[PDB]
């Protein structure tokens, strides 16, 4: 019997995003919270700019 | 009138017939269905190397 997976090879795009909001102080700075998200790479940006 | 060697006359057997064989010598090889690796790679996802 076949235990193993069948294994093959893909390409993953994506876009890592990352806004940061940021506090000032008089002598210090602070990260007041820091959004990471991550975003699909659209089939007309694969195609045609990374390809 | 003469000599005679022992083979010029026939023969008749008067022993019975014994035939052992002896049991030859075997080797056994490590064998196993599935190794300790396969089973491990047979995981759809590993924690550690993810």
């Amino acid at each position: 019997e076949n235990i193993a997976p069948y294994k093959f090879k893909a390409t993953m795009y994506y876009k890592d995003v990352t806004v940061s909001q940021v506090w000032f102080g008089h002598r210090y700075s602070q990260f007041m919270g820091i959004f990471e998200d991550r975003a699909p790479v659209p089939f007309e940006e694969v195609i045609d700019k990374i390809n | 009138s003469h000599q005679l060697s022992r083979a010029d006359i026939t023969t008749v057997s008067t022993f019975i017939d014994l035939n052992i064989t002896m049991l030859e010598d075997h080797e056994f090889v490590p064998l196993e269905v599935y190794t300790r690796h396969e089973i491990k790679d047979s995981g759809l996802l590993d924690y550690t190397e993810v």
